[PDB]
RNA sequence: UGCCGACAGCGCUCUGGGGAAUUCAGGAGGGGAAAGCAGAUGUGCCCCGCGGCGAGACUGGCGCACCGCCGGACGAGCUG
């Protein structure tokens, strides 16, 4: 069902680690309520969607909206590392990042969703 | 040369600067470092001397993190230009770090002395920022926003 | 008669059914729907006696 | 908010087909929905006693680029009521049932959608609207629903792929009638996400040129949707129709 | 133009594209001086050198005595844009496809020319001045 | 004369130095290779007219021949050698197939109508022949005592195995493949620059000639010219027989081709356009419809042969009057009016 | 299966086949009023909005129909009308809103200024003259 | 968008300007149309010439990844 899945080879990584740039950086939306409203919104730049979840029917839906949309999403295969890099303190099975116009956080942005283009 | 006037203007208005005098003197380094990047394109490819001034040369700029980690060559390099050294400019981490309400605001900031990066307290905003430190900038202790005394004002109203 | 096509027009330039290089652009048709002349004929002799005296002033 | 009950004046826009509707202190877009009275997606929808059968659609920008471009005012968006539509990118097919109350009854337009569920979606609205054809498959093989398209007149471009160009150019190379139209949307962030947008616009343009078209118009629908365009082209003439 | 703004064009960040004119090409040949170096250092960034098929064009049809020039021109690394209008007036090809872009740097010494696109903003100017490229409203170098 | 248009189009960019070289695929209809003087080739297919199909450099020196073989590959001479490629790989490879470097500076090339015969022609008054897969150096003939350079050979397509090639004495020998020798040599008063045998009437030959002129002589009974075409200012660069067997390309060193029948001897089109100083190779399509046009100015052309019809699907009506326009002006052919009208070209 | 036909022999279009039957608008003096009110919009939102300046000498398209607003699906609690909130004609509904008050005050304001000093006050100034 | 509207100006037009009927001469567009005279010779017969299919049988030489190639000339029956 989750057939964009991420592969391992440290891809997951690069994308935990910006996910962890942009927690600090406030261009995050967090939580599977916060990801519909911020894609319903069109904010949205990029969402990463847990595969380790209790039913995956939650992280099938968003696909859904995100198609509607035609931006980015990429599975991670654990909520928990996903929580733990967001710094919740709690697992979250869906995390979102919106654009901010002047960086080169969307360079990078920019890189992993290509990555994720052409994992699609 | 309406339209140097009006870049020079959007320039600074981006990033709230003083004076034209500050924005060309960014841009008349980065005339230095793109001198340097044509010589280094101008010795032909897997040249010695190409191989290691470039490399180290796109070492100095990803170690100031202006240039990409991402993108890592000359092209690149040649690539650069006033905005991205306008963005490791310091006073911009303070206002995308959230601190400071304002751009101005953080000039403000800056002026009395209440941020610091790693330990001393830090007076020129123009104080070009590293990559490897970036992260390590906060409000010092003698500042009332991370703390010390309460502030003149606190003082007097207190009083 | 239709409108020509390319051809037909670029062979028949000099073609016109309706204005000749006889006709002076219909300056006698002018006049005369300008100000309600009722003879042509009226209007050519009026035509005639300009010319006379148009050629009298010449030799003036 | 123009508030549920308001009354309204609907008229004509400049477009065969597309309505325009003025009131109060906020007009909007509609368009006469084929399949009476039933919303789709929670759009809002518009009801006149006609001196029962007469109802309108509102037709939000920012989720329909079409409806942006209507919006900013395009040359010609070549779809009259009663044509022939390959639409392509149609994701869940909101702005579908607006290209296909457009064109009506005598127009038909064919759904084409890469994924599945919002292929589930788009289904549910082909099974209610008579007009639209539901296709689901892979667009960059087009020579599959070779036995669904026939020759049509106006192709629309939604998708967001770095080989867009040769999709729509081998679509074009398959069901475009001669002199044939097309409107396509596209993202800066998505064709190549580092550039000035207006340098990837022209990249794209000289593409389609190379794909034969004749580029006719573009515009940038600013105020809506961030560094993208629509851009509309004409295939393989100067003039439109014929 | 989007990526505009009051007469500047935030557009044209490196590298740049930059078109070639008859008047140009003859004349940097005549200056014996190697296009692609000499606009690298002179801009200080990179650059692809184009010539509309209009430009080609004319300087097949200008007389055999500049032929080597014409090679120069004829050269396979430097892409190429056809046109589509009627018949090889170089100028009105070129503010055209600035006017349709403003994604340029035009490159010419004529004076017809050089009056004609500033007097539509926001397009930078190059051209040879004896010994070497020069810039003419670009804000960065 | 309103609908004269000839010009159709110019393919590719065109290569960075003139057309030295440039051959036609004869089996297929839209595949042609071209290449340069700068020692590169590259392939076009005629379809997709703007952009090429396969391109590489292949020798130092200005590459004088070209052609294709019989099956899919290519080849090339210059004055380095001879080399052979394959186009149309599905990976695409750079480096040859086939080579061979002894012979001396190699002219020409000619090729078998139907197996894989090919015959080199060398400037040491030698020609050799190959057979593709089974032959090393070839058959090495010539006149038996003789140096003067061979320009060009056409191989026969009437009657094949048969092989003719001119030389630099004012001189054209005919040679023969079975009996494994030449057969006869003409001498005629200026030199001769290429050659050429007629497609339909096998014992017909036709030579370009620095005479400026197209000769058209016969194999059995060389005592006359059977046909004199004198129709140039400079000297001819090129021949080519239409597959019809009726027409002629006749391509100058100056701007100007010349476009013929066989029976005429003089003028009936003159071509050009000032974008192309000197044509060099002008050979047909195989619908005898559309010639090529090799320049000197760095282009492959694609012209037509009676420049005034216009081709595609006509209608009944249409054909009638176009054959009508025929008729007439055969019937009336040579009256002061309609002739001065018919002859006056641009020039 | 074949009878006889019924002959039947006894302007511009009235409703327009390339938009979906919209009829010629019948001229009533409400419809009028409305659409005043949509040419004159721009003043309607006194201070706070500004408008697309439509400028046509007439005002009256020649095909337009007064519909509703259905109901949002997604969004009824406050984007709806209430009872008391619905009217008839949207003059009477701006009518029926607030700030008629601001209104009433910018029009005696400009009419004070267009009674400036035209006739009243110089008839004034003629009794401080007779006087 | 109500009528009425003096001078002073601008716009068109003037065998005055409208309105309606009606004849004709043109234009431009849209929808429909199998819209198709690429060279037009009665059938049937067998025979000749020549051509394809086509069962089957061969043969030459090549083949250092060895697994296969490529080519000739005979040929029952069928066909143009
Ligand atoms: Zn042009």
């Amino acid at each position: 069902a989750a057939w964009p899945k991420a592969e391992d080879p440290a891809l997951v990584q690069e994308l935990l680690d910006c996910v962890q740039q942009a927690s600090h950086y406030r261009q995050l939306k967090k939580g599977a309520n916060e990801t519909t409203k911020s894609v319903n919104r069109g904010t949205s730049e990029l969402v990463i969607l847990a595969a380790d979840t209790q039913p995956l029917s939650i992280v099938l839906h968003i696909p859904l909206i995100c198609e509607e949309k035609n931006v980015p999403y990429v599975y991670v295969p654990s909520k928990v590392a996903l929580g733990r890099a967001c710094g919740v303190s709690r697992a979250v099975i869906a995390v979102s990042l919106t654009s901010n116009e002047a960086s080169d956080l969307n360079s990078k942005i920019r890189a992993l969703r290509d990555k994720v283009e052409r994992l699609a | 040369e309406a339209a140097r006037l009006d870049s020079e203007l959007k320039l600074v208005g981006e990033y709230g600067l003083r004076n034209k005098r500050e924005v060309w003197r960014v841009l008349l380094t980065l005339s230095k470092i793109r001198r340097a990047a044509r010589i280094l394109l101008t010795l032909d490819e897997k040249d010695p001397k190409r191989l290691f001034e470039g490399n180290a040369l796109i070492r100095r700029l990803v170690r100031i993190g202006v240039l990409d980690e991402s993108r890592m060559k000359l092209d690149y390099v040649l690539a650069l230009k006033a905005e991205d050294f306008l963005e490791r400019r310091l006073q911009t981490l303070v206002y995308k770090l959230g601190l400071a309400k304002s751009i101005h605001h953080a000039r403000v900031l800056i002026r009395q002395r209440h941020i610091r990066v790693g330990k001393q307290i830090v007076n020129v905003p123009s104080f070009m920022v590293r990559l490897d430190s970036q992260k390590h900038i906060d409000f010092a202790l003698t500042s009332p926003f991370g703390g010390g005394r309460p502030g003149r004002v606190r003082r007097k109203k207190a009083k | 008669v239709r409108k020509l096509k390319y051809h037909e027009q670029k062979l028949l330039k000099k073609h016109d059914f309706i204005n000749y290089k006889s006709d002076n652009n219909h300056r006698d048709h002018d006049v005369i729907r300008r100000y309600m002349i009722q003879k042509p004929e009226d209007y050519h002799k009026y035509n005639r006696l300009c010319g006379s005296l148009r050629q009298f002033a010449h030799r003036l | 908010g123009a508030k549920a009950g308001k009354k309204v004046i609907v008229e004509p826009h400049r477009h065969k087909g597309v309505f325009v509707a003025r009131g109060g202190k906020e007009d909007l877009l509609c368009t006469a929905n084929l399949v009476p009275g039933e919303s789709v997606y929670g759009e809002k929808r518009i009801s006149v006693e006609t001196p029962t059968k007469t109802e309108y659609r509102i037709w939000n920008p920012f989720r329909s680029k079409l409806a942006a471009g209507i919006l900013g005012g395009l040359e010609t968006i070549y779809m009259k009521p009663g044509s022939k539509v390959l639409y392509l990118g149609a994701a869940s097919g909101t702005s579908v049932s607006h290209v296909a109350d457009i064109v009506g009854p005598t127009g038909a337009v064919y759904a084409v959608e890469f994924s599945h569920r919002s292929g589930r979606d788009l289904i549910n609205m082909a099974t209610r609207r008579t007009n639209v054809i539901p296709i689901v498959e892979d667009a960059r093989k087009p020579m599959a629903y070779r036995m669904l398209v026939p020759m049509v007149d106006v192709i629309f471009a939604d998708v967001a792929q770095p080989d867009q160009a040769r999709i729509v150019g081998i679509n074009a190379r398959l069901f475009l009638k001669q002199g044939g139209g097309l409107l396509i949307s596209i993202k800066a962030s998505c064709i190549d996400s580092t550039a000035p947008p207006e340098q990837v616009f022209a990249s794209e343009v000289q593409k389609l040129r190379e794909d034969k078209f004749f580029p006719k118009e573009q515009l940038t629908l600013e105020p809506y949707e961030r560094d993208h365009a629509m851009v509309s082209c004409v295939y393989l003439q100067k003039e439109f129709e014929g | 133009p989007s990526s505009m703004f009051f007469e500047h064009n935030e557009a044209l960040v490196p590298p740049y594209n930059v078109l070639v004119d008859t008047n140009f090409l003859s004349r940097t040949v005549g200056a014996k001086l190697p296009l692609l170096e000499s606009a690298m250092d002179c801009l200080y960034a990179s650059v692809n050198i184009i010539i509309t098929s209009c430009v080609m064009a004319e300087l097949e049809k200008l007389g055999p005595r500049y032929r080597v020039a014409l090679m120069i021109a004829r050269d396979e690394r430097w892409q190429r844009l056809t046109c589509d209008h009627k018949g090889t007036y170089a100028d009105d090809c070129i503010v055209d496809r600035v006017q349709k872009h403003r994604i340029y740097i035009v490159a010419t010494n004529d004076r017809d020319l050089k009056r004609r696109i500033r007097k539509i903003p926001g397009v930078p100017i190059m051209s040879v001045q004896k010994g070497k490229y020069a810039i003419e409203r670009l804000p960065g170098a | 004369r309103m609908f004269a248009k000839p010009f159709l189009g110019q393919l590719g960019n065109g290569h960075v130095q003139g057309v030295y070289s440039m051959c036609k695929d004869k089996n297929s209809l839209n595949c042609i290779a071209s290449g340069s003087g700068d020692g590169v080739v590259k392939v076009w297919d005629l379809t997709t007219r703007d952009e090429e199909t396969w391109r590489v450099a292949a020798h130092n020196n200005i590459v004088k021949g070209l052609t294709f073989t019989n099956d899919k590959k290519l080849l090339s001479c210059a004055t380095d050698g001879i080399k052979l490629w394959d186009p149309y790989a599905s990976p695409s490879n750079t480096t040859p197939i086939a080579t061979w470097q002894e012979g001396g500076p190699y002219t020409s090339l000619s090729f078998h109508r139907s197996a894989n015969t090919f015959a080199a022609s060398s400037g040491q008054g030698c020609i050799r022949i190959w057979d593709l897969e089974h032959s090393t150096a070839g058959q090495a003939i010539q006149w038996p005592s003789f140096v003067d350079t061979i320009t060009d050979v056409c191989f026969n397509q009437v009657e094949t195995s048969v092989i003719g090639s001119v030389a630099t004495d004012r001189s054209i020998i005919l040679f023969d493949l079975r009996t494994n020798m030449p057969v006869i040599k003409t001498v005629l008063h200026f030199a001769c620059n290429r050659i050429v045998f007629n497609p339909m009437e096998a014992m017909n030959l036709a030579v370009a000639s620095e005479d400026h002129n197209i000769y058209i002589f016969d194999a059995r009974n060389f005592d006359k010219a059977l046909n004199i075409q004198k129709g140039h200012v400079a000297a001819v660069m090129d021949v080519e027989f239409s597959p019809t067997g009726e027409e002629l390309v006749s391509g100058s060193y100056d701007r100007t081709i010349r476009l013929w029948r066989r029976d005429a001897g003089h003028s009936r089109d003159v071509y050009h356009t000032k974008r192309m100083q000197r044509v060099f190779r002008t050979m047909w399509t195989m619908d005898s419809k559309y010639i090529l046009t090799g320049s000197d100015d760095g282009n492959v052309r694609l012209w037509r042969a009676n420049a005034s019809e216009r081709s595609g699907v006509k209608a009944t009506r249409q054909r009638q009057a176009l054959e009508y326009n025929n008729a007439l002006l055969d019937r009336y052919g040579h009256l002061p009016e309609i002739r001065r009208i018919r002859r006056h070209r641009h020039l | 299966e074949l009878s006889v036909r019924v002959p039947q022999l006894p302007g511009p279009p009235d409703t327009l086949s390339d938009w979906y039957n919209i009829p010629r608008t019948n001229l009533t003096p409400e419809l009028k009023r409305d659409l005043q009110l949509l040419r004159m919009r721009d003043v309607v939102a006194m201070g706070k909005q500004f408008f697309k300046k439509d400028n046509r000498k007439d005002f009256v398209p020649e095909y337009c129909q007064v519909g509703t607003i259905i109901a949002g699906a997604t969004d009824g609690v406050s984007g709806r009308l209430t009872r008391k909130e619905r009217k008839r004609t949207i003059v009477e509904e701006v009518l029926s809103s607030d700030s008629v008050s601001k209104y009433k005050r910018k029009y005696h304001e400009i009419q004070e200024h267009k009674k400036s000093g035209r006739k009243g006050y110089y008839k004034k100034l003629m009794a401080a003259r007779k006087r």
